[PDB]
């Protein structure tokens, strides 16, 4: 099944297959896809949770009385590119409209955030804010 | 890059040389000196070779095959088997033995190819080393008939005695470390 | 004899829980560790937090701030950094002192690389004749410390200033 | 995944390694971190290359390099490594055969593409570091075929030598018959043409 | 030549001379252990550094696809015809283009220079 | 006799123990029940000048594991236990090391891929949203 | 592009 | 944008620099976070001449990140906790049989023979650190933090990873020694394998 | 120049600063002219 002296056809058939599957600008598109799909979520998850507490508020017995607020970001979501008009009504933004009207081609970025309140009342409440 | 092999020397030419001359740089990139021979030395290649040897810097490191630092408590013991014969000959009528003998030994082997290429002599090297370090170094040199050229060096016998009643406990570098420093200085700056 | 063709097969037992946890104690071969001279030994958690973590906040903590000044002092120290960490012994290295102070001292450090895809078990002979396997809770590599005179830090700094020690170093060690 | 597989395939970890044993064994670096040593390097190298060509655990972009003189195996999963696809040569025969080009020729209504060629093991992506360990043939038929012996151990083959040129230099006709500065100048002039 | 580490402290032993017995002793500075030296050589420096590269060559290099191979030079040890041949591949090798042959075939591992 | 004293009786008796590296599937199979007191049988067959070690998986557990030995002369290993009563003890000295390897070659890679997918489940990725959140 | 003595 | 490869050891020779051979490694924490921190291991040239300097000849130094002054390498190994000279050389020299590499390591061992305490070495690193140090305790803890995080992050950043860092540091030294002996060729900056 | 069997008259160095320290300012005038002429005429070009 060897291909002797038919190689000029075969090499260009395989080259054509390469260029059909992978375009000339595949590197930029693939790198940006990696960014959005993985790196943004990983950057959100790598960030340490926010820990906050009051500075001995009320000057009472203060046995850990100041509440502790803990925030953890999770599950980043991206919408399709959208343009909001002067009326405030969202609408999809086509690239040519961005070119003509000098708009920026951007997409909204949403994160789920979980907020836990620890007031040393023997109860902790973990409210969740979806798609902030 | 596009000079010729006729020059047979590194030569700076073109814009860099123009910059060197224009700025009168203290250090040229390729300092060179053209020596014209006076008389018969120009006519005969061998005499020109003699002048070359006179004009080219030569150190002990260039002519030294290898250096080894040994500890030999007794010179007569001759820890190295090879040096037995000439050490025995030298110590049949020993010189400077009355002061003392330093136990640490520096043994230097000189490549015959380099020695004959520069036309150096073992006695000449011994004299130069003796003059450079005065009496602090005692040198033993083989005859040229010996297949391996060996130079044996020991610390000063007077220094080994210290010639001092107090003797000072400073004990700077003891003798081995001092011998290593001597070896490095000899190799770098002998200027034979 | 039977030794040239002996076949031994034993039951394997893995108890769900053991009162004593199982660890690994590894000594370097070059150390030449010998247990014949190990008449007594002392293994305990380190106190190096004395030098770098705790009781280092002894004097400034008990200086005597009070009232509004006490509230401000506590809050200011806490917000200045991120609350200094105190003793949490279970997450600290181990110190071994064989035969008291006279004998050699070793330091064991938990193997940092976790075995997320590996487990280690130990087989021990028992009268019932069945092997027993116990999981390795932790791995420790112990390295000895010589029972020799140790240079003082201040003296060490003074000596290092004279980095060019032309004089013999051995005499310097003898002087100390 | 590569680290897990390496642990499976008899790679002693640095922590468990006796310091004396390192001298006689190859060091395995993954993404520049010295993971461990392996007593038998060649078997591991062949297994890694088989896995990559089957695309099982090692992705295609991952590059394995073995420096035989320095006793080091380096595996890079890092981003930003530049790679070019090359045909694979086993024995002295190209792995690409007429059946593959027949399936590619009817690329429509056969759903056979470059990804199928990569998965089949006919082609492979090789970065420069791995290029240092690869014997390449410019043209398959000429170099692979037996002649006066120059190399009998070709491991890869170039798909076509004209693919070394870029986008602007590819429009030059008969580039090999021009002086090199002229090709460089045309590459710049072609960007300024009108169309 | 070789460096010896003391058993008691696992540190380097430095040469020392006992004046009383005129005996060379390798003694650590940190600990008092002293050992008589059999070699009696403290420091050896080879300025020519004419060290054979046959020892440094690894037998594993025979597996390299990129190395040239000759069947003209047979192996001395086993008679295998193939033998990869390569140059010094070494910095500070001065000026040598000698070919350091390595016999192919498994486990022979024979390195010879002609 | 003190709290920090190490019971070196195991060292005095020179009790010999074997250390083995075993895979996660085997350990997890053992941990599934972990209380039945039985997980398998270790069979060692010795010949004139060669010894082989193998482990058989229990039939209930499954619903061959050859062992490869490793030299222990390069490093000395001992096993010590920290009792819940704060009485440290030494069990014995390691005299042999072994590794457990899977029998299946290719189909085992399928189980490895399943394990990789299970380990990749906690990994979270950016999610595409069709409609902008209001 | 010619030789070592010429031009590149 | 082209950049030099991270998490790799490259040995170069710089004529102008006092170091005859310098080996550098730029380390990043798996690209997850933090700027890339470069640690250089350099060998001082034998050109410098003195009664002790000529005797020691080439002496290895290390330019740890966030420490202003060059630190002798044996001191760094002792700071990591490997006090014994034999163990340090075990990490640096993989085969003790070769005499030339041990000869190369000997001068740096002599330079650091004053410090034989891990705590003292940490205090020395802190004291020569660029950031000011008020007390010995603070200096020791600060230098320990620098070694844990700032230096060779890719090998490890936490989880008692001193042995891995020691082995990689010893690999850097081993490669520098091999370059100095001439057994390995100095790396080339232009190679596109290095240019991510 | 001091070494025996070396011609003191014709021996010349390419470094102009050495010529200045050894032979003087007029000798440097001539030597600098010679060196510049060499750099100019190596290609064959001629400057008056
Ligand atoms: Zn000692
Ligand atoms: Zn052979």
């Amino acid at each position: 099944e060897i291909t002797p002296d038919l190689w000029q056809e075969a090499c260009w058939i395989v080259i054509s297959s390469y260029f059909d599957e992978k375009g000339l600008v595949r590197q930029q598109l693939d790198s940006f896809d990696e960014f959005i799909q993985m790196s943004v979520q990983r950057i959100v998850e790598d960030a340490p949770p926010i820990d906050l507490q009051a500075e001995a508020q009320h000057a009472s017995g203060e046995v850990e009385e100041p509440p502790r607020y803990l925030l953890k970001f999770e599950q980043i979501y991206l919408s399709k590119p959208t343009h909001w008009e002067r009326d405030g009504a969202p609408s999809p933004m086509m690239p040519n409209e961005a070119r003509l009207r000098n708009l920026t081609y951007s997409a909204p970025l949403y994160v789920d955030i979980t907020k836990t309140v620890i007031k040393e009342g023997e109860e902790q409440l973990q409210t969740q804010h979806q798609k902030t | 890059f596009h000079y010729a092999g006729v020059s047979a020397k590194n030569v700076t030419l073109g814009v860099p040389r123009l910059k060197e001359l224009i700025n009168i740089s203290k250090k040229p990139k390729t300092p060179s000196l053209t020596v014209f021979l006076l008389g018969q030395s120009a006519r005969d290649a061998e005499r020109a070779k003699d002048i070359l040897c006179r004009l080219e810097h030569t150190t002990l490191r260039k002519v030294t095959a290898n250096t080894a630092i040994y500890y030999d408590p007794n010179p007569q013991s001759t820890v190295v088997a090879e040096d037995q014969e000439w050490v025995n000959v030298y110590y049949e009528m020993p010189d400077f033995d009355v002061a003392r003998i330093s136990p640490w030994l520096l043994r230097v082997e000189l490549d015959r190819k380099h020695m004959t290429d520069r036309k150096l002599t073992m006695e000449q090297i011994a004299e130069k080393i003796n003059a450079g370090f005065g009496d602090d170094l005692n040198c033993i040199f083989n005859d040229d008939n010996a297949e391996k050229l060996v130079l044996r060096i020991r610390i000063m016998n007077s220094d080994e005695n210290k010639m001092q009643e107090e003797e000072e406990v400073v004990d700077k570098m003891d003798d081995d470390v001092f011998l290593r420093c001597i070896e490095s200085n000899m190799l770098t700056d002998m200027t034979l | 004899g039977p030794s040239s063709q002996n076949v031994t097969e034993y039951v394997v037992r893995v108890p769900k829980n053991t009162t004593k946890k199982y660890n690994i104690m590894a000594f370097n071969a070059a150390d030449k560790v010998n247990f014949a001279t190990w008449n007594q030994a002392r293994l305990e958690r380190d106190l190096s937090n004395k030098k770098i973590y705790q009781e280092e906040e002894m004097p400034e903590s008990g200086a005597g701030s009070e009232f509004n000044r006490k509230l401000r002092e506590e809050a200011r120290r806490k917000k200045y950094g991120i609350v200094l960490k105190e003793f949490r012994p279970e997450d600290q290295p181990w110190l071994l002192r064989v035969n008291g102070k006279s004998g050699r001292k070793f330091k064991g450090i938990k193997k940092g690389g976790v075995t997320e895809n590996t487990s280690y078990y130990i087989f021990t002979q028992c009268p019932d004749g069945a092997f027993e396997a116990f999981p390795v809770h932790n791995w420790y590599n112990f390295t000895p410390l010589a029972r020799h005179r140790t240079l003082t830090a201040e003296e060490a700094e003074e000596e290092w200033e004279r980095r060019n020690k032309v004089l013999n170093h051995f005499s310097i060690m003898q002087q100390r | 995944p590569i680290l897990e597989f390496l642990e499976e395939w008899s790679m002693e970890n640095l922590e468990e390694i006796s310091p004396a044993a390192i001298a006689d064994a190859t060091k395995i670096f993954v993404n520049g971190c010295w993971v461990g040593i392996h007593k038998d390097p060649e078997q591991l190298m062949n297994t890694l290359r088989k896995l990559r060509r089957q695309m099982d655990i090692i992705v295609s972009e991952v590059s394995m390099i073995r420096d035989i003189r320095e006793r080091e195996i380096r595996i890079y999963t890092d981003a930003g490594r530049i790679c070019r696809p090359l045909l694979i040569v086993e024995k002295q025969k190209l792995l690409l055969k007429k059946r593959h080009i027949d399936q590619l020729k009817e690329r429509e209504y056969n759903n056979y593409s470059w990804q199928d060629l990569v998965a089949s093991g006919v082609v492979e992506y090789i970065d420069t570091l791995e290029e240092e360990t690869v014997m390449l043939a410019m043209t398959p038929d000429d170099l692979q075929e037996k002649e006066v012996a120059y190399c009998s151990t070709y491991t890869h083959c170039e798909i076509h030598p004209s693919m070394i040129l870029g986008v602007c230099a590819s429009i030059i006709p008969f580039p090999d018959h021009n002086q090199s500065p002229r090709n460089t100048y045309q590459s710049a002039m072609g960007k300024q043409a009108m169309g | 030549v070789g460096i010896r580490f003391c058993q008691e402290c696992n540190n380097m032993l430095y040469p020392k001379e006992d004046k009383e017995n005129r005996i060379l002793l390798y003694a650590c500075r940190n600990c008092d252990y002293q050992q008589e030296a059999d070699n009696s050589c403290i420091y050896v420096n080879k300025i020519t550094h004419e060290v054979d590269e046959l020892t440094q060559i690894i037998a594993d290099v025979s597996q390299d696809p990129t190395l040239p191979r000759t069947e003209d030079h047979p192996c001395q040890k086993c008679g295998h015809k193939e033998a990869v041949f390569f140059q010094s591949h070494s910095a500070r090798a001065e000026d040598a283009m000698r070919l350091y042959y390595v016999c192919t075939a498994p486990h022979c591992g024979h390195r010879w220079t002609e | 006799a003190e709290r920090g004293e190490l019971d070196l009786t195991g060292a005095k008796q020179n009790t010999g123990v074997w250390l083995v590296k075993v895979p996660k599937y085997l350990s997890q199979q053992w941990a599934k029940a972990s209380g039945r007191g039985e997980v398998g049988k270790l069979r060692i067959a010795k010949t004139q000048g060669r010894t082989e070690v193998s482990f058989t998986l229990n039939e209930d557990l499954a619903n061959e594991h050859p062992f490869v030995l490793q030299s222990v002369g390069g490093q000395t290993l001992t096993v010590f236990t920290e009792s819940s009563s704060d009485k440290l003890s030494l069990e014995g000295i390691v005299v042999q090391r072994a590794e457990c390897r899977p029998a299946a070659s290719e189909n085992y890679m399928r189980l490895k891929r399943l394990q990789i997918e299970e380990s990749s489940k906690p990994v979270r990725l950016s999610q595409q949203l069709d409609k902008v959140v209001t | 592009i010619w030789g070592i003595g010429c031009n590149p | 944008q082209e950049k030099m490869a991270t998490n790799t050891v490259y040995v170069f020779a710089k004529k102008d620099s006092k170091y005859a051979y310098t080996g550098e490694c730029r380390s990043c924490l798996e690209n997850s976070s933090r700027p890339t921190s470069t640690i250089w291991v350099s060998m001082l040239a034998r050109g410098g001449q003195g009664a002790k300097k000529s005797a020691i000849g080439q002496r290895i130094v290390a330019t740890l990140p966030y420490i202003k002054q060059e630190v002798p390498i044996i001191i760094v190994f002792r700071a990591l906790g490997f006090v014994s000279d034999r163990d340090i050389l075990e990490h640096i020299i993989y085969d003790f049989e070769d005499p030339e590499m041990m000869e190369m390591v000997k001068p740096s061992l002599d330079e650091a023979f004053v410090i034989q305490e891990q705590n003292v070495a940490l205090n020395f690193i802190g004291s020569r650190g660029a950031k000011p140090g008020v007390t010995k305790e603070k200096r020791i803890k600060y230098a320990k933090e620098v070694l844990q995080k700032e230096m060779l992050p890719h090998v490890g950043v936490s989880d008692f990873c001193e042995t891995k860092k020691a082995y990689f540091l010893g690999y850097m030294v081993h490669r520098l020694l091999l370059a100095a002996l001439g057994r390995r060729e100095l790396d080339d900056r232009d190679h596109y394998g290095n240019k991510r | 120049l001091s070494e025996k069997d070396v011609d003191p008259v014709r021996t010349t160095s390419n470094d102009i600063v050495e010529i200045f320290t050894v032979l003087g300012i007029e000798a440097v005038r001539k030597a600098l002219e010679r060196e510049l002429y060499h750099v100019i005429s190596f290609d064959g070009s001629y400057v008056n």
